[PDB]
RNA sequence: AGAACCUUACCUGGUCUUGACAUCCACGGAAGUUUUCAGAGAUGAGAAUGUGCCUUCGGGAACCGUGAGACAGGUGCUGCAUGGCUGUCGUCAGCUCGUGUUGUGAAAUGUUGGGUUAAGUCCCGCAACGAGCGCAACCCUUAUCCUUUGUUGCCAGCGGUCCGGCCGGGAACUCAAAGGAGACUGCCAGUGAUAAACUGGAGGAAGGUGGGGAUGACGUCAAGUCAUCAUGGCCCUUACGACCAGGGCUACACACGUGCUACAAUGGCGCAUACAAAGAGAAGCGACCUCGCGAGAGCAAGCGGACCUCAUAAAGUGCGUCGUAGUCCGGAUUGGAGUCUGCAACUCGACUCCAUGAAGUCGGAAUCGCUAGUAAUCGUGGAUCAGAAUGCCACGGUGAAUACGU
């Protein structure tokens, strides 16, 4: 392994960041640890909501964050029901009274931690992953993307030894910067181990 | 509950119709059973369907209200709430919208008292809200013309003022209305605010000569209006403008400004200049000083006299183009509003060609409507004119309405049209001329 | 006589965050100073980056911290009022000293 | 990126067994505070007081304590079962695909050829035509100018000066940080396939990827990490889990790696005195004054910080002396007396003072870095951190030699 995260390298030019706040030397440490303790929670409660992306601010001792979902009715409840329930839980774990904001995320599948965290479940359920990763690929240039890379890696298919595999489409200039580039992660906990998957996306020079 | 076969009763309770019943099979939104009975579950044998506007009135030892979004309503001139009915936690009314002013009285007096009366901001007849939503606009543009903010007294004095003399029995606007009817007969000048609104600034000094609130242009009189409000598309000292005086108004010597802003201004001006012409001037208002001694206006123009004396002080030539005005403040540059009768602001500029290049077909229909005798004819093909007249004049309301007639060519005939400039008159009439005489010579 | 200090983390959010503050401030009683760029603290953060071996093999990242100053010199007690509603985002800090 | 315990995963001893840590049930008490006794330590026993909410009058929530079973736990093995992350060749310039053509086929062609560049960079040619990853560009910083603003930053044009930007004052200038501009072989001359391009010249603060950093392709090494974390399999389930105390991770006939300080007169020593950048600070930085030779201690201002504090930069320059002496070099080591930190400084911190003064008089075979603000040297700050660097990370000051050439 020896490239760069994408996203890591492009925060401060094109993918805005993912928690926008500030703190002193006091709060900052205590502050992250809040930030990580509410993310954990919010993904194992809507986990088959297919959430995307969170976004913490915080104003003046209170917490707005922004969950983009591609799913509107599993997240927001029936006749508005179950957004309340997600309203004061996060405020139990903030000490702080909170509002939360669901985004919605069209054109679903090219989103890459959506597609990511899509083809993890296919590999726990076993269907073949030739087949699952070129369905996976294809569909993004079938609804007018520019640029795809997909890769799964280590014990894959059951192999008694490890290997990876990646596909790419397109045009995808990782060493561009103005490129911008949807990138996220996920593991698949399968019968045999941990794969790995690793989604790039491109979009647009600027 | 929705789509779920499971009721709701007292206090966390969950039950169902025993299932001998009729309605067993057709459950109602709102039940009443007679005996509730723990055998597998919770079951209430005897079930009758009810409509919950019944049990508000027949529970009124049970019922607890809790009231939401307390939010003052101007159309009412008072605080609604929503109100939430129930008995044994069972919410009877999910959401009613309800007078919290009339509910509580503690409050909404001074909510009410500070909103209709300080803001005033009401739909009413009274005269002494009349009196003082006037007395509030003097000040305010006394304040407009000062350019501090400081000469008005704040508007907690003015709840004060009220709350000192309106009675403890208004908490609403009924108890208000109900209140100035019999307070009305007795002191009518008493809710009238008083005089005291400048007090110790030094601002209240306003000069009114230094302040006027009409420009002369040769024989023209055009109004002005005066606005604080910085960075603003309406802010700067606005000129307002009848349309038809339009081809009377020229913009020579109109940046002149009112003289209370004039030190200001010229340090604005001297400031726009580039850094080594502007490193001669130092510093900037003991010179905008020395100008100001020995200036006077509409004299000359405004940048050949800021160039004359400044040579005169120190001995630069100071070009034309040096002077920069998009660094010179829009709300200096003296806005351009053209008015009808009615005071209708129809067209906008900071300069008045800004008017003169979007009003001219709209002054030309000006000109048409005042002109309603043919002088103005078409498929003219000999001279039979008498004496053409040079220079077009009527009179609407005040003013003298002022154009300028001429031939028009036409390739087939001559036509006589209006044209507000004595330039594009000569070569309209030129043009007519030589039509006119070549259909004329044999 | 008021000193209106913002920290912000972004110099794209801070420049509308001070200007907007400026333009509220003068909109209602003028006079105020100009928005002080003064001197960012950079913290810069040295991260071994494997796990277990390789020490010269470092990440370096850092904070920048945007940091602008307003001050307003005369008794201007209207304005005040209508100041903390001006709901700024989250992004910058607002401290106000007299 | 910091072992006195703690960390700690090691050892020995005392100790526990649904557990030190999670969730489910049941019972009782809210929680918590003070005191004493034995123990190296984890127990047992008192006194005080709990008892807030929530009206559906009850309970609920937190917490403690007790017991059963479902269960937990492991820095235990497998990096040759894995993910993730990382090194590496190597910032090397190459690595491929779609379609076509050739060859039965493995494959080739594109990507070879002439030039040319740092570069499959570009031009031309060409059974190739295109495309992708790579290169470059855009990212950041530094090198010059302009617009905006000018606090705590600055002081030129004005005065008073308490001589101190001290003040009034001023926004010029430095500077500060935002937006622009500026360097693109852009222009000229020659060479060169009328090419790409090269050499030289002007202009310019900067001229030929301006300089530095970020950026590392396809992949190699079954490379490193199961002890960062997650993770499949396997193992223990009264112990490979858990608590506590003392010791160990710091030993010592030796060998190596990487550094520090020296062997000195381009120096040592003493005095006077000149010039920075960068960074941190609230359980923190810590002014002044006093006391002590000093470590520091008291007192205690200001500072969440362009103001205040760390905080006197040192080489230097000028004086006086030393005089080639294992020395007025060097400082290891050792004894005593002390200072701070922290429950605690024996093992096993850091520093001061007094006394001593090892080897070492330029390093064998060999070996390393360095192409310019570099090498060398001189100081400074940071992170970790109660206390702890000659290590790392960052910063400035002085500031080189040489490159014929393959």
């Amino acid at each position: 392994g020896q490239k760069v995260h994408p996203n890591g390298i492009r925060l401060g030019i094109v993918k805005p960041w993912n928690s926008t706040w500030f703190a002193n030397t006091k709060e900052f440490a205590d502050n992250l640890d809040s930030d990580f303790k509410v993310r954990q929670y919010l993904t194992k409660e809507l986990a088959k909501a297919s959430v995307s992306r969170i976004v913490i601010e915080r104003p003046a001792k209170s917490i707005r964050v922004t969950i983009h979902t591609a799913r509107p009715g599993i997240v927001i409840g029936k006749k508005g029901e179950d957004v309340e329930k997600l309203r004061k839980v996060v405020a139990d774990i903030a000490g702080v009274p909170a509002q939360i904001n669901i985004a919605e995320v069209r054109k679903p599948e090219l989103d890459a931690k959506l597609v990511a965290d899509s083809i993890t479940s296919q590999l726990e359920r076993r269907v073949m992953f030739r087949r699952a990763m070129k369905r996976a690929v294809q569909n993004a240039m079938r609804l007018g993307a520019k640029g795809i890379k997909v890769e799964v890696s280590g014990r894959l298919g059951g192999a008694e030894i490890a290997r990876t595999e990646w596909y790419r489409e397109g045009r995808v200039p990782l060493h561009t910067l103005r490129a911008d580039i949807d990138y996220n992660t996920s593991e698949a906990h399968t019968t045999y181990g941990v794969i790995g998957v690793k989604v790039w996306i491109f979009k647009g020079e600027i | 509950d929705a789509d779920k076969q499971e009721y709701t009763g007292a206090r966390n309770a969950r039950f169902s119709i025993f299932p001998g019943s009729g309605l067993f099979k057709k459950p109602p939104k709102w039940v009443m059973v007679a005996e509730l009975v723990e055998t597998s579950r919770l079951w209430g044998r005897i079930a009758a369907r009810i409509d919950p506007e019944w049990v508000e009135p027949v529970a009124q030892h049970l019922i607890k209200r809790t009231y939401s979004e307390p939010h003052w309503e101007r159309a009412q001139g008072a605080v609604m709430a929503t109100e939430k009915v129930t008995v044994y936690g069972l919410p009877i009314v999910a959401a009613r919208k309800v007078n919290y002013s009339q509910i509580d009285p503690a409050l909404c007096r001074e909510l009410f008292i500070r909103h209709a009366l300080v803001e005033g901001d009401w739909q009413t007849r009274h005269a002494f809200f009349r009196e003082n939503l006037k007395l509030r606009a003097e000040v305010e543009e006394l304040e407009h013309k000062s350019r501090r903010r400081d000469i008005l007294v704040d508007d907690e004095t003015l709840f004060e003022f009220y709350d000192q003399r309106i009675s403890h029995d208004v908490i609403s606007a009924r108890h208000f209305d109900s209140w100035w009817k019999k307070v009305s007969r007795e002191t009518p000048d008493l809710l009238n605010f008083e005089k005291s609104m400048l007090i110790k600034e030094g601002a209240e000094k306003i000069s009114k000569l230094d302040y006027p609130n009409f420009w002369h242009q040769g024989n023209l009189k055009l109004r002005l209006s005066y606005q604080f409000e910085p960075g603003a598309d309406a802010d700067g000292v606005t000129v307002h403008i009848p349309l038809p005086l339009l081809n009377q108004v020229e913009e020579s010597g109109f940046e002149w400004q009112i003289p209370g802003l004039r030190r200001e201004l010229v340090i604005a001006l001297i400031k726009s200049l580039p850094k080594p012409v502007r490193r001669n001037f130092v510093p900037a208002p003991n010179y905008a000083e020395a100008f100001l001694g020995r200036v006077k206006p509409l004299e000359l123009p405004l940048l050949d006299s800021l160039e004359r004396e400044l040579r005169r002080m120190t001995g630069v030539t100071v070009d034309r183009e040096d002077w920069h005005w998009d660094q010179v403040p829009d709300h200096l540059k003296i806005t351009f509003r053209v008015v009808d009768d009615k005071n209708k602001k129809l067209k906008e500029g900071r300069s008045l060609q800004d008017l003169k290049d979007a009003l001219k077909g709209k002054v030309q229909e000006t000109l048409s409507a005042v002109a309603d005798d043919g002088i103005e004819q078409s498929g003219l093909h000999i001279w039979s004119f008498g004496q053409l007249p040079e220079s077009y004049e009527q009179k609407r309301g005040n003013y003298k309405v002022k154009a300028w007639p001429a031939l028009v060519d036409e390739r087939d005939s001559v036509a006589i049209k209006l044209f507000d400039n004595p330039l594009e008159q000569k070569q309209a009439m030129w043009n007519g001329l030589r039509r006119l005489l070549l259909l004329n010579i044999p | 006589r008021i000193r209106i200090r913002l920290k912000a983390f972004d110099h794209r959010l801070i420049d509308q965050a001070t200007a907007e503050i400026v333009e509220t401030a003068k909109r209602t009683g003028a006079q105020v100073r100009g928005p002080i760029p003064l001197p960012t603290r950079k913290e810069r953060f040295t991260v071994l980056i494997s796990p277990h071996v390789n020490k010269d093999a470092r990440d370096q990242y850092e904070i920048r911290t945007h940091l602008r100053l307003v001050d307003i010199v005369e008794p201007t007690e209207k304005t005040v009022d209508a100041l903390m509603r001006l709901d700024l985002a989250a992004g910058v800090d607002v401290q106000i000293s007299l």
